[PDB]
């Protein structure tokens, strides 16, 4: 089969593209 | 003969006949690529050919030779993002690289990922394979990302060598996939990430780097083989003596370790316990101050100018900035500075302090060709010595400072003559000195 090899898993973010963040947050009306 | 920069707008540096050491060398390197004399330290000289490092002292004489200018002294975790690890900083009176150097060891990294001078760690698990491979197409988007983003703006030539020729083993449609997965990556990377995160180039090159110390074996680590290795204390004699067998690892935060050759690593020594370094032929002799000491085999004369020179590096950068372990390896600079009483590129701060304690002379935080006397400039021209201003050089500092001595230096509405230098002393903290 072609498609039988872990890169046909479903996409994910490397760690490495992630670049966290504090994203606090306030609810103001 | 040519020096050779990971940088890629610098172009090589060709050498002519005569003879040259490895340190000026490195001065001309660092002038070249920007590095301040602060950093300077952290470079040497490295022939991929015969994979050793030249000493600070090692005479080059002109033939056809590539050396690289690498940085050599490193500290895992110097950029404080693993919140786990050790943090390293500079003292102050400071994190350890400045731009230039950031830059250049971005470059470098880049390279030893590629080339697979960084080889890519081990997979665990056939699950963890692939996810090295994905972290891998992050590192390209990172790469990618960086260079856009710096001129204000294919995978395959910012992976290692070796997952390109394992990728390109598999069957068409799969290469599409893995095209298409880092399409995918590098636009959501671009589009969101750096806008959302807003992500810097600082912090890119950071997290790549980063990266490069969990994704890669042994990252900014040194590692001999041998087959005669001697440790021997008051408490223990461990003589190893069987193709080599065993390990001796030098790292900036662990310092000297070693293993049998596949074992967990056995702590040796961290660099400001170290008395001195004696070489014999191939034969390295480490000494603590409990006399507790290391002696290994090494393949050649040369491989034990690498080692020491190495440790001599650390000790300098850990320990005591103006001393050296091992005469065999010993930098003229380090040597000529102790010998006119003169200090490394100091912050002002500590020169002024000392004098409060107890003028001082140090080397410029700025460029190579000045020394500091304390704020007056004092020109080093081509072996020559001169205050900035005057005409009038000398063929040594000493002979500037005998003839300065006797003059009445005058600033505005003031008058004063130079009395006495506070020479450096025996392991003071300084800002030249990584706190771990």
């Amino acid at each position: 089969t072609l498609m039988g090899n872990p890169w046909f898993q479903r996409k994910k973010l490397p760690s490495v593209l992630l670049f966290k963040k504090p994203s606090p947050f306030i609810f103001i009306s | 003969v040519e020096v050779i920069f990971y940088l890629s707008d610098r172009e090589p540096l060709r050498l002519g006949s005569g003879e040259y050491t490895a340190e000026e060398l490195c001065i001309r390197a660092a002038q070249a690529c920007r590095i301040s004399p602060l950093c300077h330290n952290l470079f040497a000289l490295y022939d991929e050919n015969t994979k050793l490092w030249y000493a600070p002292n090692r005479t080059i004489t002109v033939m056809s030779l590539r050396l690289h200018y690498r940085m050599r002294f490193y500290f895992t975790n110097w950029h404080g993002t693993n919140d786990n690890e050790q943090s390293v900083w500079r003292h102050s009176p400071t994190p350890l690289l400045d731009a230039s150097s950031l830059e250049y060891l971005f470059a470098q990294g880049q390279y030893d990922l590629v080339k697979c001078l960084a080889p890519i760690r081990d997979p665990k698990t056939e699950q963890d394979g692939h996810d090295i491979e994905n972290e891998c197409l992050g590192m390209a988007v990172l790469a990618i990302s960086h260079y856009a983003m710096m001129k204000k703006m294919s995978y395959k030539r910012y992976i290692p060598e070796t997952l390109n020729k394992s990728i390109r083993q598999r069957n068409l449609l799969t290469r599409m996939r893995i095209n298409n997965v880092f399409k995918d990556f590098l636009k959501e990377f671009n589009n969101k990430t750096i806008c959302d995160s807003s992500v810097s180039t600082h912090d890119l090159k950071v997290k790549y780097l980063a990266t490069l110390e969990t994704l890669t074996k042994h990252y900014g680590a040194e590692i001999f083989e041998t087959s005669m290795l001697l440790i021997s204390s008051e408490n223990e004699m461990n003589w190893f003596h069987s193709v080599l067998y065993y390990e001796v690892m030098v790292t900036g935060n662990l310092g000297i370790q070693w293993r049998h050759k596949p074992e967990e690593w056995n702590n040796f020594s961290f660099f400001p316990e170290i008395t001195h370094i004696v070489i014999k032929e191939s034969v390295v002799s480490i000494n603590k101050q409990d006399n507790k000491k290391m002696e290994l085999k090494l393949s050649s004369h040369e491989e034990a100018l690498s080692f020491v020179s190495l440790v001599d590096g650390y000790f300098r950068l850990t320990a005591d900035a103006h001393h050296y372990l091992c005469t065999d390896v010993a930098p003229p600079l380090i040597v000529h500075n102790i010998q006119n009483g003169c200090h490394g590129p100091i912050c002002t701060e500590y020169a002024i302090n000392k004098l409060r304690q107890e003028y001082v002379l140090r080397w410029s935080c700025t460029d190579f060709d000045n020394i500091l006397m304390t704020n007056f400039q004092i020109e080093v021209q081509k072996g020559r010595y001169s205050l900035h201003g005057s005409d009038r050089s000398f063929p040594s500092l000493g002979d500037l400072m005998s003839h300065l001595k006797k003059q009445i230096l005058r600033t505005d509405n003031i008058s004063f003559m130079l009395k006495r230098c506070c020479q450096p002393k025996p392991r003071e903290i300084s800002n030249l000195l990584v706190a771990t």
